[PDB]
């Protein structure tokens, strides 16, 4: 019942078990042993979907994982407040710089 | 979405020049300051 | 088959072309060594490539990638605004330098 | 796709700056009067 | 057992022989057929767990497959050298203006 | 993505200019 | 040896090196000339072949390959004009702003 | 067509804000 956490970050991928956080779990993709495994997640670079982009199972010594994502290199999402919000805070700074520097130069 | 990015790279050269022909009125500006003060 | 063993790799829908034959040579020069890795279609690449294998010096092929996201729009639904945009700047910038230039 | 992202957030960021340097010249050019 | 995941052209379906039953994540749109569902459009990071059971011959048996998808369409590619140039020249700019008003009192 | 690009910095722009009338017109 | 030269200018291709595309013998197909127009990206791309008569088409020098799009009076430019224009814009600007304030010194 | 005329509605407001605080400070 415990979902899997994944985190794509630029081109490196992390994909975790946390059902046995107390041991390390092995790694197949379509039921072959698989670029390398961690001691308790997958740390996998150069990500394409044509292949490597499957069904995942770990397995110690029926949650099952199925993932498609196109990885783009040095490249994230946001939504339209995180950029939004930016104008707002640099706007705020240099607002608050101007009245600092006025008011103390009297 | 092709248009989009082309009418926004034409843009964004005509705000590269603004910028770049303010600079020289900003320098115009500084020198006749300083003479001055 | 046929002196022709360089086939570029196609059905890509990603940011990167592949070109592959069944070392490597830049324009005739030692650039590569060893499927090798081309690059991204964006910055639009070029060159000469050059694969071999138990037969002697193969037979070239060139790859044109014209893919540009830089190209801008010339018609006159865009000049005109270009045109008029400049020119209120610079009449603006005068005015302003006029008027400086009245004080001194 | 992934690249007009950012043609459009460099060119709010080249807005921004032009108000600011039109702000500091106005400012500028106000104060060689006094 | 796994759980077979179709792909139309633009179009992510969940198919199995029994109830699937949409526990976390993102059901799409309520849909009242047995056995199956529809996740949506393909550009909109559907995610999410979904709990498929066994057929009549494999009766008993669960299986939970994890679907995520991060196509994502509203993403934003960065380049170190863009950056850097536009937030120097801000900094600048901005130290100019305090300048100024400065000057001015 | 144009409208957010439309509202943003017009929204500034525009309440600095109505401040600024009113400043204007409440002087006069 | 010397690659084929082709320089697009607006929707219309230009390329010389017979000319022929997959062996099969609008498209602008000339004895000694060929020009291409509606470049879609979709229909039109693939391998072209330079070779003579009396020759199963297999023997060329070396091939092509074309994945261009092309929109109505769209021209792009590497680092050579973007200088010109800003340094003929800075040109203008600058002794316009001078003649008029000489003009204004009076 | 947007984007022109968010360029347009720049270009206006931002002569506009140039020549009132001409005006303002003129009067004041
Ligand atoms: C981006 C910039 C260069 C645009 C032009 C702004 C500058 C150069 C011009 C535009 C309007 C001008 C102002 C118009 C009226 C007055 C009132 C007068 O009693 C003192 C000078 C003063 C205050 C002028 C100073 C210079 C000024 C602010």
């Amino acid at each position: 019942q415990t979902p899997y956490k994944v985190s794509i970050s630029g081109t490196t991928v992390i994909l975790t078990c946390p059902q046995y956080p107390g041991s390390e779990i092995l790694w197949q993709h379509n039921d072959k042993n698989i670029i390398g495994s961690d001691e308790d997640h997958l740390s996998l670079k150069e990500f394409s979907e044509l292949e490597q982009s499957g069904y995942y199972v770990c397995y110690p010594r029926n949650f099952y994982l199925y993932l498609r994502a196109r990885v783009c290199e040095n490249c994230m999402e946001m939504d339209v407040m995180s950029v939004a919000t930016i104008v707002i805070v640099d706007i705020c700074i240099t607002g608050g710089l101007l009245l600092l520097v006025y008011y103390w130069s009297k | 979405t092709l248009l989009l990015q082309l009418t926004n790279t034409s843009a964004y050269y005509m705000y590269l020049l603004l910028l770049l022909k303010s600079v020289v009125y900003f320098a115009i500006i500084t020198c006749c300051l300083l003479r001055r003060t | 088959k046929g002196n022709h063993l360089v086939k570029v790799y196609d059905y890509q829908e990603d940011g990167s072309v592949l070109l592959t034959c069944d070392t490597w040579f830049k324009d005739g020069k030692m650039i590569g060594f060893l499927k090798w890795n081309l690059g991204s279609n964006a910055k639009d690449p070029r060159g000469m490539y050059q694969c071999k294998g138990s037969q002697n010096k193969s037979k070239p092929l060139q790859v044109y990638y014209r893919m540009c996201q830089n190209c801008i729009e010339l018609n006159a639904a865009t000049i005109s605004g270009f045109l008029f945009a400049e020119i209120v700047s610079i009449f603006v910038l005068a005015v302003g330098v006029y008027f400086i230039a009245g004080q001194d | 796709t992934e690249k007009v992202n950012m043609m459009s957030l460099t060119v709010l960021g080249l807005r921004m700056l032009f108000a600011k340097t039109v702000a500091v010249n106005f400012l500028l050019t106000a104060k060689l009067f006094f | 057992f796994k759980i077979p995941i179709e792909e139309l052209e633009d179009r992510v379906f969940v198919n199995c022989n029994t109830s699937i039953t949409w526990v976390e994540g993102t059901v799409g749109t309520l849909l009242s057929d047995i056995t199956r569902l529809d996740l949506g459009k393909r550009i909109l990071d559907p995610r999410g767990i979904y709990r498929c059971n066994g057929t009549d011959i494999y009766k008993d048996k669960e299986s939970t497959v994890q679907v995520h998808y991060r196509m994502c369409q509203s993403c934003v590619e960065l380049d170190p050298a863009t950056v850097a140039g536009i937030i120097v020249t801000d900094v600048i700019a901005t130290l100019l203006l305090a300048l100024g008003v400065f000057c001015f009192a | 993505l144009d409208p957010k690009l439309c509202y943003l910095l017009d929204g500034i722009l525009f309440i600095y200019g109505v401040i600024l009338t009113a400043l204007f017109l409440r002087v006069k």
